[PDB]
C-alpha cells in the first residue's frame, strides 16, 4: 500500500501529538531533541500474525 | 543564595601522629579555595613550641 | 591568641568598579584571604539575569523581524548584556515597546518598584521604518553563576510557548577580581599588612554588599571543617513496590477531555490512585459531569488496562 | 489451575491451534457462557497489580 | 515509488567541548582537553585571566 504522512500514529502518547499539527508536521519555531518526532509517518503492514 | 555544604567523610588515619581526610561534595572551585587556605594557616602560622 | 581584621575605606571610583580595603591585617592573611576571596568572588556572587524572552511576532532566534536591522538572534544577545536590579522579587517580567526610527535602549522599558535599569544606554536593537514596531516580554531571574540555555530543559514539563526564546543566563556581577597586599603599618605593630582589593563589576552590586556574602560562604564552608564528624547517609533504599507503578501518575497523562479535565482537578483527584477507586456512583454527583462528560473516562481507562471503582487495603504507601 | 487451562487454551499459548470457546466448554463438561465467565475473570484477575506490573511493561 | 516529501530544517547551536579540534594559523593543532572555571586561570597582576 501507500505510507501515510498523517498525524495518527499507532502507541503514541498526546505528549508526542504536542509538538504536531493536524497533518502531523511539526511547527516551525518549535525546539526539539532526540526522538521527538519531526513528520509522522505510517507503512502499511496489515494481518500482522503475532 | 543558597550554598553547598559535604557529606561523607572519612578520616583514614594511619598511625596516630598521621592522617587523610576524604571530604565531598564541595561546590565547584571550593576544593583549592578551601584546600589552600587551610593549607597556608596549617603551615605558617599555627602556633606552637620548638 | 590573635587579631582579626576589618574593612576601612571602601573607595568607589565607578559605577563600574572600585578599590575596598582590609587594614588589620595579621602576617601574610593578606595572601590568604586574598586569593581565597577571590575564588569565591568569581564565583558564587548572586546576580539577575535576563532569561527568557517572549517577541512580538517572532518564532525563534534564527529569523527576522521586518524593519529592525538585528536579527534576533542577536538581539537575544543584547539582552544577555542587559544589567538589572530587582529587590524583593525572584524573578520579573519587564516590558518594552516604542516604534519609529529610533534606537532603543535599555531605557525605553517600563519600570518597576524593584527595577533599576544600572545603564539605559544600553542598546538593545534598532528600528528603521518609521512604522516599525516592536514589544517584548523580558524576564529575568536571578541566580548563581553560569546557567546555559541549553541545560533549561529538563523540568520541560511544556515550555510550549514557542514564542518564548530562553538565552543563556551569565548570572553574575563580577568582572574581575585582583587584590594586592601591600604592607600596611598601623602606627605600632611590628608588621601587619593591607589588603587592597581591587574589583570590577556590572554595577549591580555594592561592592561592601558583596564582600561580605563573599565571607559569609567562606564561613558556612569551613563551619562543618572545624568539627568532623565522619558524616554519612542510611541509604539502602527499599526494593518493593505494592501495587503497579502507574497508580503514581497525574491524570493529565490520561490525555483527555478539558472538561473530564478540570472536573478531576475540582473533585480532588491528581493521582489516578484515586481516579481508579471512585464509582461511577461517585461521579452523577460531582460538578457538570453527564453521559457524553464520563463515557470520556472509561474509554481512557480501558485502553491503559485500568478500570473505574476498586480498592487497595493501602493507599499511598510510604515515604 | 483452571483459569489457567481456560486461558492457555482460548489463546495459542504453549498450545498448538486456539480453541473456540465452544470446543473449551465440551472439554470441562460445564460448558458455554460459562467458561466465558471464567475467562473473563481470570483476565480480570491479572489485570491489576501485583499482577499487572510485570506484563504492562511489554506493552511500549 | 515516492508519493511526497516533508523535508525538516534544524538549526542546533553547538558550544564547544573536550574534544573540539582547534588551531592557530601556524600548524599549531591541539584539541581543548579541560575547561576550566576562570577561578583557576592565570592572572597577571591587574587580575585580568587568560
Amino acid at each position: 500500500g501507500p505510507e501515510e504522512i498523517t498525524a495518527d500514529i499507532p502507541n503514541v502518547g498526546e505528549a508526542a501529538l504536542s509538538k504536531l499539527d493536524e497533518s502531523g508536521i511539526v511547527y516551525i519555531g518549535a525546539e526539539v531533541t532526540g526522538g521527538d518526532i519531526l513528520v509522522g509517518k505510517v507503512t502499511p503492514k496489515g494481518e500482522t500474525q503475532l | 543564595t543558597e550554598f553547598l555544604k559535604p557529606r561523607l567523610v572519612d578520616i583514614e588515619q594511619v598511625s596516630s601522629t598521621h592522617a587523610k581526610v576524604t571530604l565531598e561534595p564541595l561546590e565547584r572551585g571550593f576544593g583549592h579555595t578551601l584546600g589552600n587556605a587551610l593549607r597556608r594557616i596549617l603551615l605558617s602560622s599555627m602556633p606552637g613550641c620548638a | 591568641e590573635f587579631l582579626k581584621p576589618r574593612l576601612v575605606d571602601i573607595e568607589q571610583v565607578s559605577s563600574t568598579h572600585a578599590k575596598v580595603t582590609l587594614e588589620p591585617l595579621e602576617r601574610g592573611f593578606g595572601h590568604t584571604l586574598g586569593n581565597a576571596l577571590r575564588r569565591i568572588l568569581l564565583s558564587s556572587m548572586p546576580g539577575c539575569a535576563v532569561t527568557e524572552v517572549e517577541i512580538d511576532g517572532v518564532l525563534h532566534e534564527y529569523s527576522t523581524k521586518e524593519g529592525v536591522q538585528e536579527d534576533i538572534l542577536e538581539i537575544l544577545l543584547n539582552l544577555k548584556g542587559l544589567a538589572v536590579r530587582v529587590q524583593g522579587k525572584d524573578e520579573v517580567i519587564l516590558t518594552l515597546n516604542k516604534s519609529g526610527i529610533g534606537p532603543v535602549t535599555a531605557a525605553d522599558i517600563t519600570h518597576d518598584g524593584d527595577v533599576e535599569i544600572v545603564k539605559p544606554q544600553h542598546v538593545i536593537c534598532h528600528l528603521t521604518d518609521e512604522n516599525a514596531s516592536i514589544s517584548m516580554r523580558i524576564k529575568v531571574q536571578r541566580g548563581r553563576g553560569y546557567v546555559p540555555a541549553s541545560t533549561r530543559i529538563h523540568s520541560e514539563e511544556d515550555e510550549r510557548p514557542i514564542g518564548r526564546l530562553l538565552v543563556d543566563a551569565c548570572y553574575s556581577p563580577v568582572e574581575r577580581i585582583a587584590y594586592n597586599v601591600e604592607a600596611a603599618r598601623v602606627e605600632q605593630r611590628t608588621d601587619l599588612d593591607k589588603l587592597v582589593i581591587e574589583m570590577e563589576t556590572n554595577g549591580t552590586i555594592d561592592p561592601e554588599e558583596a564582600i561580605r556574602r563573599a565571607a559569609t560562604i567562606l564561613a558556612e564552608q569551613l563551619e562543618a571543617f572545624v568539627d568532623l564528624r565522619d558524616v554519612r547517609q542510611p541509604e539502602v533504599k527499599e526494593e518493593k513496590p505494592e501495587f503497579d507503578p502507574i497508580l503514581l501518575r497525574p491524570v493529565d497523562d490520561l490525555e483527555l477531555t478539558v472538561r473530564s479535565a478540570n472536573c478531576l482537578k475540582a473533585e480532588a483527584i491528581h493521582y489516578i490512585g484515586d481516579l481508579v477507586q471512585r464509582t461511577e456512583v461517585e461521579l452523577l454527583k460531582t460538578p457538570n459531569l453527564g453521559k457524553k462528560s464520563l463515557t470520556e473516562i472509561k474509554d481512557v481507562l480501558a485502553s491503559r488496562g485500568l478500570s473505574l471503582g476498586m480498592r487497595l487495603e493501602n493507599w499511598p504507601p510510604a515515604s | 489451575a483452571r483459569e489457567a487451562k481456560v486461558l492457555r487454551m482460548r489463546f495459542g499459548i504453549d498450545m498448538n491451534t486456539d480453541y473456540t470457546l465452544e470446543e473449551v466448554g465440551k472439554q470441562f463438561d460445564v460448558t458455554r457462557e460459562r467458561i466465558r465467565q471464567i475467562e473473563a475473570k481470570a483476565l480480570r484477575k491479572l489485570r491489576h497489580p501485583s499482577r499487572s506490573e510485570v506484563l504492562r511493561s511489554f506493552l511500549d | 515509488g515516492v508519493l511526497k516529501i516533508v523535508k525538516v530544517y534544524l538549526a542546533v547551536k553547538r558550544r564547544i567541548q573536550p574534544g573540539d579540534k582547534m588551531a592557530g594559523r601556524h600548524g599549531n593543532k591541539g584539541v581543548i582537553s579541560k575547561i576550566n572555571p576562570i577561578e583557576d586561570m592565570p592572572y597577571d597582576e591587574n587580575g585580568t585571566p587568560v
